[PDB]
């Protein structure tokens, strides 16, 4: 809840500063394909299995 | 989330007396919440020793064919002793350590006039015991042959272990496994091993 | 965690506790006083998280003392270990605190020494190894302590419990304060190792 | 381990002259009914049937593999032949974490002997005068065993079977009423056209609705 | 399991436990815990005893070539090195054992304790297993490099029986053995109860 | 187990297997599964066996605090009611399920009642383990029947559960609420026959007291 | 988890006109037995006897709770409270805490105002199994269950009752990693009980 | 399930199939999915078990409740939108009911799972509805008699029962109308063999 | 893979047994109400939601 | 995703969408998922775009291989057992075919997302398949022409792009008979604005 | 947070003397376009208009509250006001963690002041002369903001407005051609019924395909 904040700069880590920090709420050249967060190529378009049974998968 | 395995167990005691082996197995092949069969055979024989199996019944099976196959290969010159046969059982279960057979194992036999029973984990471990106890039963029956038979905790004089009286602690013991153990069998298949050869018997259980 | 060892012979009850107090990396003090002594017949000492241990013992001390003066309880080992065990199990299943404690000395019906372990189980014993102790002391204690040790035999006892830790336990321990509840009051004895 | 196309349980029993086997012909692709006419009953020789269930795609690869082994040997098989081999291979497909979801019964009629088997996608398998696969082993097979197979002449066992495919249908959402049931006798094998199976639902009235 | 094995001036000792465990159910109570590869080297299994086993006689059998090449024992550093990698070839795949391969080396005693994480230790005093911290605290208090032969096998068989009388996950026999310059020899079977 | 209810024209028929499990181990013999409720109301459930015992217990407070109240016996609706009003709230987490038959001036009723608190009024039911053992004899043999022909059907529903289930056995409990009454069948059968084991006494030197203490009750 | 933590198993045989109440004197603190001298087996009175198995701290608790109920119900009464009303008090206690239930599992033996013997357990919430041949509980439950399956039979005399019970609880113990070695059997009879004490194993 | 309301010329019917499963189990074949709200209203309840018979409860007595303050016939909007609360009001309640009934004019009010309420004049609902969207935009028609109406609600449920495994048995009907309620029934003997 | 087997046995704990247990493959008297797996009352027979984006909810 | 395909008489009828979905963005809205395998071979590709994109690409070859290798006409049946072999090989590869076409008599095979193969008289797959299996199943008709089955695959195929959102934009409809094929375009216009 | 039927996009810019909102008629329930008469532009006064997008349950809820307001209090209130109450409702919905996952645009006009402003689920607001709401803020604002729509009159916005949501139809999965236009000018306020916007789908018409 509290969030911890500070607590690397409470102890000696044998990133939590004293203040917080913005975006607390990759060393690749990344970039994105789509400004849709995770999207990247078409969606898998077919009919979608759902219903029957997962957790009795062998009682056919 | 594959689970290669299916707990068929049902209960399977070896006793060696100081003349003869007595080897008894619940017939019951176990589903899961359901019996598949009430026939099964748990015990397989390698020429004069019977093999025991426990656990998931097709790993029991394809080590009992593995070491069927092992030893005739071996007996292209003599026949195999016991305790070479369980030192082979022992490292073909261990070659599948990684992906364990499922069947606690137990191989009895004679060794010439000496009888001789060993025990295996599913790793393959195997210890030369005078009375073991394999499969969901094992705790159901273990204790009593450990005061019945082994004497454990008999403070006074000790009853004669004889053979027909080990036969009837068998059964006693079986009759309570299939009490309070749901899986254990509705017969129980009880073969008695001498130096010179060994026999059949089957016994009813109840059938819930 | 921190270790502890307690002894009771004839008439003597001996409590040994490691006076330092340390964090998984560091070591804050070396010569912290963990009893409580009430009326001079009972001592008891408190372990494991400090902030919640420090705060159980004092509402303990306080609540025995209360009841002793309002409701004239008579204050005895038992009694002791009996309210503890309440207010370690009253926020157990809520609010947990994670300290445990040995409670010890002398009552009408001659020594006494509990242990009130994390989840409030409490038993007496004739020797008590809490912490660390509990892994590497008991065989100790076993093959050395029995019913006749005298008062010194109990302090050299202890000092091998805790020897065994110094020089086998990976944690750092140096000092063992060591309170002997008697009917002569209780004698506070603090050793280096 | 494939779970898309889902071939419902198999029924197969031993009468007094011969071995039944029966499947329905539904293949359900999670809570949707796809495939009406997937037939799961196949011949592997003369004197011997083999009825699958469980993944489409898997019961596919596993006929086209007997399928294969059978026209290569040049050595007839007899019913426990097949049986060791479907063993054999879906125990070798498990212990290379690679199972068919399939389970599978074998039934033929030896010279004299009767056989009735399963097998499971572990390789497991037992032998037993009535076997039933997937939720039939639930529900088919208590209702089946209450009757004396043996003593049953091969109509009387059609019928059984039938009852009993009945109440699969009544009392599972992935089998249907119409049912395919092949048939061993000594010198005989059979594979019926599938056909439907009559159902009633007169308990299901009330008080006074118009029977439409 | 509790193992122990420990030198002292007039040879060194060794001591084992016997139970095994699975879970809360005590499978067996004789279990062979040491496994004698030859009249001078010797191994104290713990852990998987199947793990623990094959390994331990795999590495047996490795002295046994190892002397028909050279018709020369094999030193326990050899030895112990030899179980050690093997082990150490299965490292992070869950494999637990640990052991103490003690023996010879000509006029010297050596133990060095091996696990299954490639570690390999040589010292004069090593407990292995669930009541060895129990080992642990008896040997620290009692145990001497100037031990006699007598006095350091009763704290050996002494050490282990205090071990089992507080430990769920022993308290078989006392296997008890004694290792000189001239070879291993098993001093007793001592069962728990009757000492 | 394989609790089953079956309704005919004039009453219920509940029945039961008479075992109890926890995990491979069998608990208890000869249980009683079927619940007191109310003089025509009992109730069979499966699941927490805790949870059964007190929530049929809850409803058999209510129904006899109503009837004592109002001097009129209570119906099964508002024991339904009552079991999904207390369910419901737990979200399955107080896991009972329930087959509560009666007989009220409204007829006879039979209802499946589950975990999370949904009801439905049937026919015949089954429930518990052997559910699907004892639906497949239901479903074959079901009809319209007189109390006769109910009793046979459920006690072979039952049996078909205790034979084909591992975690059904023992005997069977038989409960009847006509329009004349509940009469009951505790183990109205024992087709989980156990073998003639004899006795098998140590000697009473077999075992040593260490020390006694004697306490006389006053 | 934490019933395996202490450990500890309860055994209750009823014969004719007695039942045998034993108990192992094991504390566990996972591994490590804390003490040999641990009785699990509380006394109201010569006739009613309950133990736990589980979180032993639950236990204590759970006996201070029934031992106030019960002075409470006696002195509401003057009649004393039948064992099987014991247990019914304390199956009701256990359901009170449903949705964080104590961790014990718990055995009533006693003798009915009548003196005829009476056993009973209970699991964490209260599902209450009144008892006629025996009944267990605790980490060695099974191989005490399947001994006294095989060894029990109806209507045992007082000294064979005491011998039964004590060989099956010395030789399930031997077979269970957390039993103990110190044994304690309570031999109750309407004239009260007799707290026999013996040993086994030493380890 | 599959749960279909169609308002047609004098009123609304409603059908619905028998089968209540779970997983590839059919627990019940003869559930009566139309759930009397009042002697004019009827619900067909989809969504959990549990939750959507909890509300159908609740709807029951507030909407008598009403009746009898406002001194006049229970409004089916009135029933709807005392669903539409409950269900909104609880999030953790997974429910979305069908609510027609016949006040002063049919109604159909379809409640979604999150609380969304619509008024429409055709409606289906259930995990057999997805298989029957098509065959019932082509073969829908404004102001259909009984009998044309009953062979739509027949053809469509018939059709979802075919594809939808979750969906079977006979189809119980219901037509509310100004004269009252009348209780239909379509044997699944002729559905299945057909 | 080796399944840690005999890490109980090996270390003081500061249930991997010596010999390998059959569950490596609750104190509450439960029954199972039905016996298939982790079912106890009917499904939710609802139309299920599929598709849309729940990657970015709020792009309406 | 709608695409299905329905055999007429002396002939193969396939009919498809355009929209390709990306979330809730069109990613593109004229993708022709009516794939070429052959002069006489076409598949409509459903599932993964670049897996089903992947074995279209490879049977591609294989059957014009075996064509040349026996020297006959390309087989439907073994471009659709080319396909299932991969889809069955190769299980990390999410992709379920229709393939239809013509070498001596019209034929449509249906490779099931997991590699079951079926033929069929009729079929339909993609997303917007799941709301016209009651339109298909109560529509079809045994030995349609080509205007019967044109409207057919016309009035099914629009009734998904209704319903469906990943479904939308003009019916591509490709006819495969002995004498070629010739392609057909419902222009979307005539199916939004009606 | 409720994401089970969801309103697809608001489009509401300003012009010449008066602002313009408009909004699809379909509602969606996951990829399934269950109702397509959905309307979610409402009329808060005699100078103000209201338009949501999100969980329909939610719009519905929040169109309650603030009829409620409005029925409630005896003081008219300008578009700011609403604009105003609006943004607390939603802020304080957001900051007890039970937010409503709808996004609204207040358009309206008091004395020659024309307001055009945005809500979305967490209380954030902005005020422009183009706002959008959902995906329509990624196709049809940048769109739309090409064209300087503060000196359109009516008609001009009208069909701009018409074109962005022809766009929205083409390149959104959620939207529909039915569309729904509300306009406030200084003495009108006006809401169309919904009208079907006319596509082309003429690009992939190719060369040989044949029309049908």
């Amino acid at each position: 809840g509290f969030g911890n904040v500070g607590e690397d700069d409470l102890h000696p880590q044998i990133k939590k500063g004293a203040i917080f920090s913005p975006e607390e709420f990759d060393g690749i050249d990344k970039t994105d394909i789509f400004p849709l967060k995770k999207k990247r190529d078409p969606d898998s378009d077919h009919f979608k299995k759902t219903g029957g049974d997962d957790d009795n998968p062998f009682l056919y | 989330k594959f689970n290669p395995y299916e707990d068929n167990s049902g209960s399977t005691v070896s006793i060696r007396l100081n003349n003869s082996i007595i080897i008894a197995a619940d017939t019951r092949h176990c589903s899961e919440m359901g019996i598949y069969s009430r026939n099964t055979s748990k015990i397989f024989r390698i020429g004069d020793f019977l093999l025991t199996i426990t656990g998931f019944y097709a790993d029991g099976y394809e080590l009992y064919n593995r070491l069927k196959y092992q030893v005739q290969i071996y007996e292209s010159f003599n026949k195999i002793s016991i305790h070479s046969l369980a030192n082979l059982a022992s490292k073909i279960m261990y070659s599948k350590r990684l992906f364990p057979y499922y069947s606690y194992v137990t191989l009895s036999g004679f060794e010439g006039d000496n009888p001789y029973v060993y025990s295996f984990d599913c790793l393959g471990h195997f210890e030369e015991v005078d009375s073991v106890c394999n499969g969901s039963g094992s705790p159901l029956i273990q204790p009593l042959l450990d005061s019945t038979i082994e004497k454990k905790n008999w403070a006074g004089e000790n009853y004669e272990v004889t053979e027909e009286y080990v036969k009837d602690i068998v059964r006693r013991g079986f009759n309570a496994a299939s009490e309070r153990d749901v899986k254990t069998g509705d017969n129980v298949e009880i073969w008695i091993i001498k130096k010179d050869g060994m026999t059949k018997e089957y016994e009813r259980l109840r059938q819930d | 965690m921190e270790s502890s060892v307690a002894l009771k012979g004839n008439d003597f009850v001996i409590i040994g506790t490691d006076s330092s107090v340390k964090n998984s990396y560091l070591v804050l003090k070396r010569e912290e006083d963990k009893f409580y002594n009430i009326n001079n017949k009972v001592v008891f000492t408190y372990l494991g998280d400090q902030g919640d241990a420090f705060r159980t013992s004092s509402f303990i001390n306080e609540k025995l003392v209360y009841e002793e003066i309002q409701n004239n309880v008579e204050i005895t080992p038992k009694v002791t270990a009996n309210v503890i065990q309440k207010t370690l199990y009253d926020n157990l299943r809520s609010h947990p605190k994670n300290c445990y404690f040995l409670v010890g000395g002398l009552s009408q019906d001659g020594p006494e020494l509990y242990s009130v372990d994390l989840y409030g189980s409490l038993h007496e014993n004739d020797f008590m190894a809490v912490g660390i102790s509990t892994y590497f002391c008991y065989g100790v204690l076993d093959k050395e302590y029995h019913k006749n040790i005298t008062k010194e035999d109990g302090i050299k006892i202890i000092q091998k419990c805790f020897d065994v830790l110094k020089q086998r336990c990976s944690v750092d321990i140096s000092n063992i304060e060591i309170k002997i509840v008697s009917k002569e009051g209780v004698e506070t004895i603090n050793k280096v190792l | 381990m494939k779970n898309f196309v889902i071939g419902s349980g198999v029924i197969s029993l031993r009468y007094k002259n011969g071995v039944i086997t029966c499947t329905d012909t539904q293949a359900s692709y999670g809570n949707l009914c796809k495939f009406n006419d997937v037939r799961r009953i196949f011949r592997l020789s003369s004197n011997t049937l083999i009825s699958l269930s469980g993944e489409i795609s898997d019961i596919q690869f596993l006929m086209n593999e007997l399928n294969k082994l059978n026209e290569s040997d040049p050595v007839k098989m007899s019913p426990r032949g097949y049986l060791n081999l479907v063993q054999g291979i879906l125990y070798n497909k498990r212990s290379r974490v690679e199972p068919l979801n399939v389970s599978v019964s074998i039934v033929g009629v030896d010279d004299d002997d009767f056989l009735v088997s399963c097998v499971n996608h572990l390789g497991n398998f037992y032998e037993d005068n009535i076997v039933c696969t997937g939720l039939s082993n639930m529900i088919a097979l208590p209702f089946l065993r209450t009757c004396n197979v043996l003593d049953l002449e091969r109509d009387e066992a059609i019928s059984l079977v039938e009852k009993a495919m009945t109440v699969m249908c009544y009392r599972s959402c992935r089998s249907s009423n119409r049912i395919q049931i092949g048939v061993v006798e000594k010198g005989l094998v059979d594979i019926s056209d599938p056909y439907v199976l009559n159902t009633d639902w007169q308990v299901g009235h009330n008080e006074e609705e118009i029977v439409l | 399991t509790t193992t122990l094995a420990f030198i002292f001036q007039g040879g060194m000792v060794i001591a084992v436990d016997s139970r095994a465990s699975a879970g809360s159910y005590i499978a067996s109570q004789n279990v062979h815990k040491v496994i004698r590869v030859n009249k001078h080297l010797i191994g104290t299994m713990a852990g998987g005893a199947s793990d623990c086993y094959f390994w331990e006689k795999k590495m047996g059998l490795y002295a046994k070539l190892y002397e028909l090449k050279n018709n020369k024992r094999i030193s326990v550093s050899a030895a112990s090195m030899y179980l050690s990698n093997c082990v150490y070839s299965y490292k992070g795949q869950g494999l637990s054992l640990g052991s103490m391969v003690c023996g010879y080396d000509g006029d010297k005693p050596v133990i060095y304790y091996v696990d299954d994480a490639g570690q390999r230790l040589s010292g004069d005093l090593f407990s292995v297993g669930s009541g060895s911290t129990i080992a642990y605290g008896v040997l620290n208090e009692s145990y001497r490099f100037d031990l006699t032969k007598e006095e350091a096998l009763n704290l050996g068989k002494k050490a282990i029986w205090h071990a089992t009388h507080r430990d769920a996950y022993s308290g078989g026999n006392v296997n008890l053995y004694f290792m000189d310059k001239n070879g291993w020899e098993h001093l007793g079977t001592f069962d728990v109860d009757k000492f | 187990t394989t609790i089953v209810g079956v309704k005919y024209k004039g009453g219920v028929v509940i029945c039961a297997d008479t075992r109890s499990t926890s995990g491979p181990i069998v608990a208890d013999k000869n249980c009683s599964k079927i619940h007191y409720i109310s003089d025509n109301i009992q109730a069979c459930g499966a699941g927490t066996s805790a949870d059964i015992t007190r929530v049929t217990r809850k409803a058999s407070k209510v129904l006899s605090i109503f009837s004592k109240t109002y001097n009129r016996l209570p119906r099964v609706s508002h024991c339904v009611r009552t079991c999904q009003l207390h369910l419901h709230p737990y979200q399955g987490h107080i896991s009972a399920a329930l087959v509560v038959g009666g007989v009220d001036d409204t007829g006879a009723h039979l209802y499946d009642v589950y975990p999370h608190g949904s009801s439905n009024s049937v026919s015949y039911t089954a429930l518990g383990s052997g559910s699907l053992a004892a639906i497949s004899i239901l479903e074959a043999g079901y009809k319209d029947m007189n109390r006769e022909e109910a009793m046979e059907l459920a006690c072979a529903a039952i049996e078909a559960g205790i034979m084909n289930d591992l975690y059904s056995g023992s005997n069977i409990d038989v409960c009847v609420i006509s329009q004349e009454g509940r009469e009951m069948f505790r183990n109205y059968k024992k087709v989980g026959v156990r073998n003639e084991v004899p006795k098998f006494q140590y000697p009473r030197s077999s075992v040593k007291i260490l020390k006694e203490d004697i306490y006389k009750y006053i | 988890d934490i019933s395996q933590h202490y450990g500890g198993s309860l055994l209750a045989m009823i014969g004719k006109s007695s039942v045998a109440f034993l108990s192992d004197k094991r504390l566990g603190s996972g591994p490590i037995s804390v003490s040999k001298n641990f009785t699990k087996i509380y006394s109201l009175t010569p006739r009613l006897f309950f133990g736990f198995t589980g979180l032993v701290s639950d236990g204590e608790m759970l006996f201070k709770k029934i031992r106030k109920n019960y002075n409470l119900f006696v002195q509401d009464n003057n009649k004393d409270m039948e064992p099987s009303e014991l247990s019914n008090m304390i199956s009701y206690i256990l359901y009170q805490k449903r949705l964080q239930p104590y961790y014990v599992a718990v055995i009533v033996c006693g003798m009915t105002l009548d003196k005829k013997p009476y056993a009973s357990s209970m699991d964490c919430i209260g599902a209450m199994k009144e008892t006629s041949e025996f009944v267990t509980s605790g980490t060695a439950s099974k191989n005490l269950m399947g001994l006294s399956e095989a060894l029990f039979y109806p209507e045992m005399e007082d000294e064979d009752l005491f011998t039964t019970s004590v060989q099956t609880f010395l030789n399930s113990s031997d077979r269970d990693t957390f039993g103990g070695m110190g044994f304690e059997c309570l031999l109750i009879n309407p004239e009260g009980y007799k707290r026999r004490e013996f040993v086994g194993r030493c380890d | 399930t599959t749960i279909m309301a169609v308002k047609y010329a004098d009123g609304i019917l409603i059908g619905a199939d028998c089968r209540t499963s779970m997983g590839t189990y059919v627990s019940s074949r003869f559930t009566d999915k139309l759930t009397k709200i009042s002697d004019n209203i009827y619900c067909c309840r989809s969504g959990s078990a549990a939750d959507t018979q909890a509300i159908t409860q609740y709807i029951t007595e507030l909407v008598q409740r009403s009746s009898f303050i406002d001194k006049e016939i229970p409004s089916v909007k009135k029933a709807a939108m005392a669903a539409k609360d409950i269900i909104y009001r609880y999030p953790n309640m997974l429910a979305g009911l069908i609510i027609a009934g016949y006040d002063t004019k049919p109604r159909i009010f379809n409640i979604s799972l999150g609380g969304t309420m619509t008024e429409a004049e055709w409606q289906i609902g259930g995990s057999g509805s997805a298989y029957i969207y098509g065959l019932c935009d082509t073969t829908f028609k404004p102001n259909m008699n009984l009998e044309e109406a009953l062979e739509f609600v027949k053809l469509a449920v018939t059709c979802a029962i075919k594809r939808d495994n979750a969906s079977g048995g006979c189809i119980r009907m219901a037509s509310i109308t100004r004269e009252g309620v009348q209780r239909f029934f379509y044997s699944g003997d002729k559905i299945l063999n057909s």
